[PDB]
């Protein structure tokens, strides 16, 4: 017996299966709930409003868990438990809201906010319904712990990722309440009783730190100017790391201590150290509350000390001006460069610190990654390099693909922080000696054994629980003063990596992502539910997901591009790698060559020999006469064999007649594996048609510029099915070239590349041997510019084979050729001034 | 590198096939010829990506890829190449696969596949409705 | 009304601004196809590729030739047709961007019964109207005939007639 109650808003719909015994309850509430529920409309684009059924059925959980009292037994108890039962049973398929959240975003029309109000509507049912997360989620990521396939490292953020870091703070105060309000309201207890225990704190709080009564009124918030201060900015991202902690927690039915034995290990960028050694102390719920007051207590009396010491003054109004009119930030106590070496950025910062006095001298404080650098000093100081930086750096519009790989002027962004304080720094310093009598005035001491996983410190990388003094009076010394090498630190071999810290997709996981792409390290965004298109990263979801979307690995490009040795029933041995394996043949090419493959004795002679080889369009100026160099070479190839074309682009009059011909003798079944286009990529439409009209297996494309790569990737997305063969070379190459170096575009966009597997990634120019090629096969050539291997798939060899026999170039040609000493790589661009190895560069017909 | 006039072609390509086979030898197989994985043929793998006596029902619904990729079998042999290869070559020229054409799944089509083990023994049998 | 030929200057104009996505004043005639492109030599070959197509004949280096000495050797030998190329860029914009039911045909009456222009004319209102594409479809009849209206005065005004 169970009469179905029907709930809508316009066109969707949901039906609960309300028991005959409480329907009168459920009818009121209905009633109740259809006259709060505002009037639909069309797309549901209004706020307030559902989009989708999930979310209706959440706002009524919500609704209903409102009116329930969770201590006082009300008449609304069995509706709500039943409700929340056919929502988990209907939507929830085993899987967790985080989840549904996700899958919502990324397929209906569902806001941001109308997620978050489901999963906290969903959250707060849950708990005023008497039933909290005491079963341990089947987390895919945290089965895989328990296994052994998958290692997480907890890392945590600071300062300087986003301005704006106290709306992190309040969606965890809303979205969240029922979970982490017991701990805010202890934090801001916590932080009440620092203010009235230390001596000046009202002073140095001009706005007192009521956070609770800025968490309720949004209006009694004060500015962002106020907030970004370090004496309330590094309590308060202390509190919203802890706090995406606890919800991470909760959620996984985990208590801090279970979650902390899953963590291989845990480390911190800046004060984020300071709640990674807090972490690592947790044992219990009961107990939690001791490792958030020391971590709480730590970044009160930084922020204190560290703000009294060098408080931020009023900044000349010309100087603001200057900042804005150039692009830049508004000036900070910290200055991030980016795509500058060490030594480059060292250089800069000693030119300026030269006319500096001591006092206002600047330093490198951060080394995030190889090119990614954080100054600090005194903001005028730093406008100071920001101007000797402004006269270095090229205009960011200009265009430099015409010039000379050498002769470019360098390129690099630089600016200022969200930050309100030189951490990192000797301004600092006066603080420490305040800092380490602060902490054993309230008995604030991390002791090793306390600590049962490994942290790691932000300067050495060493971990905190081998060192003989005080680990508090340390941390403290690697925020203040000490610099932060992250790569250092980070070189921890895991898996998987938990941003806990403030700034999601802005934040330190983002960052670390990009400093160890390509070496199979998966960083999750734990604080920030959110889409990633590209889903090279996740997010909050990925952690409590069940499915195998909870445990996704990122590429390693070692293993996932590894060259391996396979033989036929024949006993031939090949190399394996994604192009071989299309074509049945090594990896090593011969290109279309004018004049040198316009020859149909020498296709068929490199074909013969099991090699895969252009013959030259720009060779041929009808479609009978290389009608019949295609015959020819069809007569002296054995069956089964192939052979490709190379076209021209720069040759426009020859792809008229061209296209059409390889279209019609593709159409007639000649033996043309593929079209190979040089000097230009062609654009999205045209490559469209030579994709699916010409029935080719694959087609071949040589970019010039990293302008030209992108242009080819753009290709293979749009054909993702279709094999695209990127034969990269640099402007060392003979015949016509770029003026880019061979490696340095490889460098910047190899990853792009190999995010599309339909690409397979040949590298030319500048190749005579197995050995000069084999550190590109391996992938260890990458390994001399500290960047991760990265293996490519196949070879192609130009000049190398324009002195073999098989060749028509003359014998006095050929001695000529043989002649050419040549030259190493890093001399090649002389060939645009004077003869170099008695090769030179000129400007061709 | 140049150097060397009148080499033929082949000498060349060999020259660095085989260096690059040798190095891969040394490297990762403990340079010993044995443990180098042997399949029937080597080639056709597109880079996107146990049953003896096995049965396969084609519907309106059937996906043309998993199809194939289940009559081909997961050895590399005859079987695989006969379904998975989208050209076969008439002379020297290059023709559609009629093989493929001729299984492309649509209602009725029964698959028996009898000895699919043993690639020499193995025997297709595709039926059809003929007169009810 | 009087029934001239479209002048060669002008469609070379038209195909050169639909290429490089830039309104017909933006490109002077004096500047060279090599200066226009700024470097990116896989548009300045598929423009050069558009121009073969569509007269047939081009001279000896074209991307260093100025618009004007181009168009000229173009006109010595153009017949006045509408070409291969402009038919599949017409087509193309007829199709994508026109109301459904407003084919290419419908627009050569209305034009014609509104302005009386003869086919000579109505190619080159048509072609003017491709050197500024509108981004999306124009849903109503209405503001499709209010296009093809501000087309022909824009046409009127660049050749020179008084309707
Ligand atoms: C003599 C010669 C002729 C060439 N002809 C062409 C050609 O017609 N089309 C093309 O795309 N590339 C051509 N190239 C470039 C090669 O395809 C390839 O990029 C280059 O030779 C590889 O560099 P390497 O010669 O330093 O080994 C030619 C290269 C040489 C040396
Ligand atoms: O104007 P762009 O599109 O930039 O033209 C490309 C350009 C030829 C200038 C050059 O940078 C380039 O594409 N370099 C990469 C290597 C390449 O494509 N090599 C083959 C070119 S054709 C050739 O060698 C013909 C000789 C007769």
């Amino acid at each position: 017996s169970t009469r179905p109650l029907t709930l809508s808003h316009g066109s969707l719909e949901h039906v609960l299966l309300v028991p005959t015994a409480s329907f009168f309850i459920a009818s009121q509430l209905q009633e109740q709930f259809n006259k709060i529920l505002p009037e639909p409309t069309e797309g549901f684009a209004a706020d307030d409003e559902p989009t989708t059924p999930a979310e209706l059925v959440g706002k009524f959980l919500g609704y209903v868990s409102s009116l329930v009292e969770p201590s006082k037994v009300g008449q609304f108890d069995q509706v709500l438990n039943l409700c929340l039962t056919e929502f988990e049973n209907c939507y929830l398929e085993g899987n967790d809201i985080h989840a549904l959240a996700a899958k919502l975003l990324q397929e209906n029309d569902t806001t941001l906010v109308k997620t978050k109000e489901l999963i906290k509507n969903y959250i707060t049912a849950r708990i005023m319904a008497k039933r909290p997360f005491d079963k341990k989620s089947n987390s895919a990521l945290f089965r895989a712990v328990g296994e052994g396939n998958a290692q997480l490292v907890a890392i945590f953020g600071g300062q300087g990722n986003t301005d704006d870091y106290f709306e992190e703070l309040r969606d965890l105060y809303q979205t969240y309440h029922v979970l982490v309000g017991d701990l805010i309201k202890f934090s801001a207890e916590t932080l009440s009783e620092l203010i009235r225990t230390t001596l000046d704190a009202e002073k140095v709080f001009t706005q007192g730190l009521n956070i609770l009564e800025w968490l309720e009124n949004p209006s009694n918030t004060p500015d962002k100017d106020y907030l970004l201060s370090i004496p309330i900015s590094c309590p308060l991202i202390g509190v919203i790391q802890l706090a995406h902690y606890v919800v991470t927690a909760k959620l996984l039915g985990f208590t801090p201590g279970e979650l902390r034995s899953y963590l291989k290990g845990a480390t911190g960028h800046s004060q984020g150290l300071v709640t990674a050694v807090a972490i690592a102390e947790t044992d219990s719920w009961e107990s939690f509350f001791v490792s958030v007051r020391k971590a709480i207590t730590v970044l009160f009396f930084i922020g204190v000390r560290c703000y009294e010491a060098y408080p931020n003054t009023s900044l000349p109004p010309s100087i603001l001006e200057d900042s804005l009119e150039n692009n830049e930030g508004v000036p900070s106590p910290m200055l991030s460069i980016s795509n500058l070496t060490q030594e480059q950025v060292q250089d800069y910062v000693n030119k300026t610190n030269s006319h500096l006095p001591a006092g206002k001298q600047v330093e490198i404080s951060l080394v995030n990654g190889a090119k990614n650098l954080v100054v600090s000093g005194p903001p005028q100081s730093l406008y100071g390099l920001n101007l000797t930086l402004r006269k270095a750096k090229a205009p960011s519009g200009l265009d430099q693909s015409r010039i000379p790989f050498s002769e470019r002027k360098l390129k690099f962004s630089n600016r200022f922080l969200p930050v309100a304080s030189p951490f990192h720094s000797h301004l600092l310093v006066p603080a420490s000696d305040l800092i380490n009598k602060d902490l054993v005035k309230n008995n604030v001491s991390f002791n090793a054994k306390d600590i049962q996983i490994p942290v790691y410190d932000t300067f050495d990388g060493s971990d905190l629980r081998v060192l003989s003094g005080s680990i508090s009076e340390r941390i403290v010394d690697c925020i203040i003063r000490l610099p932060v090498k992250w790569e250092t630190t980070t070189q921890f071999k895991a898996t998987h990596i938990l941003d806990f810290g403030p700034g999601g997709a802005s934040g330190l996981g983002v960052l670390t992502h990009r400093n160890k792409d390509g070496t199979g390290v998966r960083v999750i965004v734990a604080g920030t539910l959110d889409i990633n298109p590209d889903d090279d990263y996740g997010f909050k979801q990925e952690i409590f997901d069940v499915t195998s979307n909870g445990l996704k690995k990122n590429p390693n490009w070692l293993e996932e591009y590894h060259p391996k040795l396979i033989k036929n029933k024949s006993g031939k041995i090949f190399v394996e790698t994604k192009f071989s394996k299309l074509i049945g043949r090594p990896p090593l090419l011969v290109p279309g060559m004018t004049p040198c493959t316009v020859s149909p004795d020498f296709v068929a002679a490199t074909t013969n020999a099991g090699y895969t080889i252009e013959l030259a369009g720009g060779g041929y100026f009808s479609a009978a006469g290389m009608t019949a160099a295609i015959d020819s070479v069809v007569s002296q190839i054995e069956k089964g064999s192939t052979f490709g074309i190379n076209l021209i682009y720069v040759n426009p009059f020859m792809l008229q007649w061209g296209i059409p011909l390889i279209k019609e003798l593709r159409s007639k079944g000649y033996p043309i594996q593929f079209l190979t286009i040089g000097a230009g990529v062609p654009s999205l439409e045209v490559a469209s048609e030579y994709i699916e009209t010409l029935g080719l297996k694959y087609l071949g494309l040589k970019p010039g510029s990293i302008d030209a790569i992108s242009q080819v990737i753009n290709i293979a997305k749009a054909h993702p099915n279709f094999p695209i063969a990127l034969q990269w070379t640099g402007g060392r190459g003979g015949g016509h070239h770029s003026f880019e170096d061979a490696h340095t575009p490889m460098l910047q966009m190899y990853s792009k590349i190999r995010r599309h597997p339909n690409i397979m990634l040949i590298f030319g120019s500048g190749f005579g041997s197995a050995d000069d090629t084999y550190p590109y096969l391996t992938g260890e050539w990458s390994t001399k510019f500290d960047y991760p291997p990265m293996p490519f798939d196949g070879f192609l060899f130009g000049s190398r084979v324009m002195i073999a026999k098989e060749v028509k170039t003359s014998p006095d040609a050929k001695k000529c050729i043989a002649a050419c000493t040549g030259v190493p790589d890093d001399k090649w661009e002389q060939t645009y001034k004077k003869p170099t190895g008695g090769i030179v560069t000129v400007r061709s017909e | 590198f140049t150097k060397v006039i009148d080499e033929p072609i082949k000498s060349i390509m060999d020259g660095i096939h085989d260096g690059h086979i040798k190095k891969l030898l040394h490297q990762y197989y403990g340079d010993d010829e044995s443990k180098i994985p042997a399949v029937e043929y080597f080639g056709g793998e597109s880079p996107v990506d146990s049953e003896d006596s096995a049965v396969f029902k084609a519907t309106s619904s059937t996906d043309e890829e998993s199809w194939f990729k289940a009559l081909a079998g997961s050895e590399i042999n005859w079987r695989h190449a006969s379904f998975l290869c989208s050209f076969i070559t008439q002379d020297k020229m290059f023709v559609s696969n009629p093989i493929r054409k001729v299984f492309k799944p649509s209602q009725g089509m029964v698959v028996e596949i009898s000895n699919g083990n043993t690639s020499s023994k193995t025997v297709v049998t595709l039926s059809e409705p003929v007169q009810g | 009304i009087a029934d001239e030929p479209v002048k060669a200057s002008l469609l070379l104009h038209v195909l050169v601004a639909h290429k490089l996505k830039k309104s017909l004043d933006s490109i002077p005639m004096s500047k060279t196809i090599k200066d226009l492109v700024g470097g990116k030599s896989t548009v300045q070959n598929e423009i050069l590729g558009d121009l073969g197509k569509e007269f047939g004949t081009t001279p000896e280096k074209p991307e260093e030739t100025p618009l004007e000495e181009l168009a000229e050797t173009f006109q010595d030998t153009f017949s006045g047709a509408l070409g291969k190329q402009s038919s599949s860029l017409l087509s193309r914009l007829i199709s994508s961007k026109m109301p459904g039911g407003f084919t290419i045909t419908v627009a050569r009456k209305y034009l014609q019964t509104r302005w009386g222009l003869p086919s000579g004319r109505q190619d080159g209102v048509l072609l003017v109207a491709l050197s500024n594409e509108p981004a999306a479809r124009l849903g109503s009849e209405a503001d499709a005939k209010a296009f093809l209206d501000s087309m022909a005065q824009k046409y009127a005004s660049i050749v020179g007639v008084d309707l």
